[PDB]
């Protein structure tokens, strides 16, 4: 079963890259697809709040027209995956010029990673943080009820006495800057304790865009021989389309 | 941005003699005349005074069309070198083996670099031109009235003339889907990448 | 029952009455070994035959993307060959050093190149240039004089070791040329013996005459197929040659394919009854085929299931093992290219023909020419990956325009059946006998005992 | 202003007779480019025998880099504890086509002029 080891799960950290052998105009459709819904991604970011209910409506049919991959079907999603997968890719490699194309784009696939796990069901966010390549660790109830009044003070989106029924993640203070940064979490001896909402949330959008800041910044050492006559034209017309 | 009169202006229009009057037939769009005059280039031959009407002569073009696109491959696989120096214009088929920077070494002259005299580009846009020229749908899509476009498929392409034309066009097809022009490998592409193989 | 129907292609067949005006069929022009007082039968593909496909450790089996070449593939191709021949040749001759190319020296030197000729004419003996390889002379040009050379025999293309003085590192005074090292022979396992006695068939194209496409030659050689009923045929092409008169004006009324698919079923239902095993090895004068060097091979999908087990479709070039019997074939007329461009000196009367034997043998490749004949296409990738000589074969096997003939050369067997016709005339044939001799012997025995040159 | 590149040979600079912080211009055919550490690695063939440079190209970069063409790397030598003596390079040129011979010759005739005036002091 080589369709769904390749593709598992609708979620991706992008790490493999491609392998196959496609046609120039599956290309050069990807490239512009994948432009396209990221632009449309920034515009309803823009106009509307992160969250409420018509951006994510309007964010699901955008998926759905593009031929993306955004919900989980038991059937038939070899070719969504495979295409958000190319796309990707390919918008990679043609955004590594400039610092200002790297941010956008880093902020736009950031946007894009945090709706879909926000679509995610809870197995299925353990399945993927399994499939992935991090790691967290859980502090005991010991631990937990040793520091209950500090976490509870600082309300990481928790309110009345509800460390109850959770589980405290301990986390290095350098990955948790997005909480860190306004006083929504509880340091100690450097580590910060977090429930499990925002753990997953902003740790996974934290390691993703590290990761993707180092592989772009990798991959802006390749188009120094990429003098292939093909492909030119493309890459010419999307830097500054 | 190209259309497809500047895309396909120096590739070599197909020719084929009527069986019929011996008279040759320049094919260079599906549609011969302009305005009123739509008319299929297959239905009616050049000569007046000639009644065959071409489309009965499939076969014969379609071998017509094998050859000369064999011609053409093998034109291109000859591999002629001009020396790029305009005082030299050294033209050989020994390709040397004291490369450049750039490319390869004239031996006659040891300043210029060669070039290949029919690049791929070339062959490849031939043989996107032999099928271009006989994609009868496409051409009846780039009709910009659609009564005018349901005129036309009524009185003259009947479902027989769209079966012999797309014969036409897949005889060509089965060649381009071998080149190596229109195929791109990922892996060459993102070989620099190897902490996730 | 000419199941090929002349009639049903084109309404201009008219048959060449100076073919059925012949009078001297089944005379033997020429034989070779133990081939008086032996009859000619075989088992009719009643018994035991194994076919295999050697050389490349991947035979070739399906197309590739071919409209696509780039200049640095074909000189990383033609640099390997080079060095890796070159080592082999220093490390068989136990030579210390090669000098580069344009490094002046005032005492004998060994260097390796490849022989060239600095013009766009044949070559001579007064434009010789030698092209080093990369890793040694970063492929540098020198001249090279054989006035001092009591021997040698030169084709453009060829790797060779040279030694002499080169004082001035521009021009090199021959004095030395070694000669090539054949590849060793391959080694009989069990089951290669097993096999007592089978003999093969072999023909080449075309099938016709020049003015006529009644095939009358392919029914005269199914008849005697039938008659003889051996054991293994192998055919070679063109089977719709392009350099006939009707095909290069398109006066044919059928589709190339279908044509070619009723010449493969005529074929095959002529030749059920004898039950032999049949191979067709494709040719660059095919019509409907890839004109690309090295060829894929055929293509038919309307086999039946019996037919499956006794018909066979084989690559250009192919390496095929019969009983443990290494066979070489190749549709390409390599001696004619070979004799026109080629060189040499000799002190005394020798066999040009063995000389391009022996040159094609050393050279471990089945097309050593370079630049190829102005009517050649190459695929240097593919003919770097899919036409390497794995060993030397016991048997080869090369179809020519030049007068047949059956010769033994560093104990490989070359056959050259010849045309089946020429022009409007009939041509000739060949069969082969094999037996696999005994392993007490001192050294190793020609499998290949009789051949004879039949006339059809 | 940075020290002059002098010129040393490949087989000079692997044995060992180079002081460290030592500015030296050598030469040598690519062999690889690791791109995930940025590290090139040279040889040239002296004799029967290999010889190895290795090049440190963090200053350099973006590159094109091809296999199997000569380079010309000035720049300054650094031993380190576990990777032998790598090169930073300042400057990476490439050269394709150089009569290396006529290089040698150049380099062993300027030395040996350098001795000869030398030799007066």
């Amino acid at each position: 079963d080589q369709r769904n080891a390749s593709y598992p799960h609708c979620l991706q950290f992008y790490l493999q890259p491609p392998s196959e052998n496609i046609s120039l105009i599956e290309f050069e459709n990807l490239a512009i697809d994948r432009v396209k819904l990221l632009k449309s991604v920034e515009n309803l970011g823009v106009s509307y709040v992160k969250g409420t209910e018509q951006y994510q409506s309007k964010l699901e049919s955008e998926l759905r027209k593009l031929k993306f991959s955004y919900r989980e079907n038991l059937e038939d999603e070899y070719e969504p995956r495979r295409r958000d997968h190319i796309s990707h890719f390919i918008l990679r490699l043609a955004y590594c010029q400039s610092e200002e194309l790297r941010r956008w784009f880093i902020q736009q696939e950031m946007d894009l990673l945090r709706f879909r796990f926000s679509i995610l069901p809870k197995d299925k966010i353990q399945d993927f943080l399994k499939d992935s390549q991090l790691q967290f660790e859980a502090i005991s109830d010991e631990e937990k009820t040793l520091r209950e009044q500090e976490i509870v003070a600082s309300s990481p989106s928790l309110s009345g006495l509800k460390l109850g029924f959770e589980s405290i993640y301990k986390i290095p203070f350098a990955d948790a800057l997005d909480l860190f940064r306004g006083r929504k979490v509880y340091l100690e001896d450097g580590f910060a304790y977090v429930p499990l909402k925002d753990i997953v949330a902003i740790i996974l959008n934290e390691f993703r865009a590290k990761l993707s800041k180092a592989l772009a910044l990798t991959a802006r050492s390749l188009p120094a021989v990429q003098s292939d006559e093909r492909l030119q034209p493309l890459l010419n017309h999307l830097s500054h389309s | 941005q190209l259309t497809d009169e500047e895309k396909y202006r120096d590739c070599e229009r197909f020719k084929c003699p009527c069986p019929t009057c011996g008279t040759e037939n320049i094919y260079d769009n599906v549609f011969d005349g302009s305005g009123t005059d739509m008319e299929p280039s297959l239905y009616r031959c050049s000569n007046i005074d000639c009644k065959a009407s071409p489309l009965t002569f499939t076969v014969q073009l379609s071998n017509k069309l094998i050859m000369d696109i064999r011609r053409f491959i093998k034109k291109y696989y000859d591999g002629w070198l001009i020396c790029e120096e305009p005082t030299c214009r050294n033209r050989t088929r020994h390709l040397p083996l004291q490369f450049s920077r750039t490319g390869p070494l004239c031996p006659a002259c040891m300043k210029a670099t060669l070039q290949p005299e029919y690049s791929d580009k070339s062959l490849y846009t031939q043989l996107c031109f032999y099928r271009y020229i006989f994609d009868a749908e496409c051409a009846l899509e780039k009709l910009t009235t659609d009564h005018e476009k349901d005129k036309l498929k009524k009185q003259f392409f009947t479902p027989k003339v769209l079966q012999d034309y797309r014969k036409l066009k897949n005889t060509a097809e089965q060649f381009l889907s071998r080149s190596g022009y229109s195929e791109v490998n990922l892996s060459k592409l993102f070989a620099g990448c190897a902490v996730k193989s | 029952h000419q199941l090929l129907s002349p009639s049903s292609f084109s309404p201009s067949a008219t048959p060449s009455q100076k073919y059925n005006s012949r009078s001297n069929r089944g005379e033997v022009v020429t034989s070779f070994g133990l081939a008086q007082g032996v009859s000619w039968s075989g088992r009719g593909g009643a018994g035991n035959i194994s076919l295999k496909v050697l050389g490349c450790p991947e035979a070739l089996t399906g197309s590739y993307k071919s409209m696509f070449q780039k200049l640095p593939d074909i000189r990383e191709v033609l640099t390997c060959k080079i060095e890796e021949l070159g080592s082999e040749l220093k490390e068989h001759y136990k030579i210390e050093a090669f000098t580069p190319l344009l490094a002046p020296a005032q005492e004998p030197v060994t260097l390796l190149g490849q022989i060239g000729c600095d013009s766009n004419g044949k070559l001579n003996n007064k434009s010789v240039i030698l092209e080093g390889d990369r890793e040694h002379s970063s492929g540098a040009q020198i001249p090279v004089d054989l006035s001092e050379l009591k021997e040698y025999s030169l084709f453009p293309g060829q790797v060779v070791i040279m030694e002499g003085i080169n004082t001035t590192g521009r021009k090199l005074v021959a004095t030395k040329l070694y000669e090539g090292v054949p590849l060793p022979f391959y080694q009989p396992t069990e089951e290669d013996a097993d096999f007592e006695q089978s003999m093969v068939l072999v023909a080449c194209g075309p099938y016709t005459t020049s003015d006529s496409i009644t095939y009358d030659p392919l029914l005269d050689l199914i008849a005697v197929i039938n008659h003889d009923r051996p054991d293994v045929c192998i055919l070679f092409g063109p089977f719709l040659d392009a350099k006939h008169e009707q095909v290069e004006n398109c006066l044919l009324t059928s589709p190339f394919e279908d044509i070619f698919k009723q010449c493969l079923r005529t074929i095959i239902e002529g030749t059920r009854s004898s039950g032999s095993h049949l191979v067709f090895v494709p040719s660059l004068r095919d019509v409907h085929h890839e004109p690309v060097y090295p060829q894929p091979p055929f293509s038919y999908s309307d086999l039946s299931r019996e037919d499956k087990k006794q018909v066979q479709f084989v690559s250009e070039p192919c390496s095929l093992s019969i009983n443990g019997v290494i066979f070489g074939l190749t549709s390409t007329d390599l001696l004619f290219h070979l004799g026109a461009e080629e060189i040499s000196s000799s002190s005394g009367t020798s066999d040009r023909f063995s000389r391009i034997l022996k040159h094609i043998l050393t050279q471990r490749s089945y097309y050593p020419l370079y630049p190829p004949q102005e009517d050649m296409a190459i695929d240097y990738e593919s003919f770097y990956v899919y036409a390497q000589l794995p060993v030397t074969p016991d048997v080869l096997i090369i179809p020519s325009e030049l007068r047949y003939f059956v010769k033994d050369v560093l104990g490989c067997v070359c056959v050259n059946p010849g045309r089946l016709t020429k022009g409007q005339v009939g041509g000739t044939f060949a069969r082969l006998y094999l037996r696999r001799p005994a392993a007490d012997g001192a050294e190793r025995q020609s499998p290949c005992i009789a051949v004879q040159v039949v006339r059809i | 202003l940075p020290k002059p590149g002098t010129y040393y040979l490949p087989w000079e600079v692997s044995a060992g007779q180079v002081p460290d912080g030592s500015t030296l211009r050598t030469f040598g055919r690519l062999c690889l480019y690791d791109m995930i550490q940025s590290r090139v690695t040279l040889m040239a063939q002296h004799g029967s025998d290999q010889h190895q440079v290795l090049v440190c190209t963090k200053l350099v970069e973006p590159f094109h880099a091809q296999v199997g063409s000569l380079y010309i790397v000035l720049g300054e030598l650094q031993h380190q504890q576990d990777r032998g003596s790598v090169v930073k390079a300042r400057v990476l040129t490439c050269v394709e086509g150089m009569n290396l011979p006529l290089l040698e010759q150049a380099i062993r005739e300027q030395r040996l002029y350098k001795q000869e005036r030398g030799g007066s002091q």
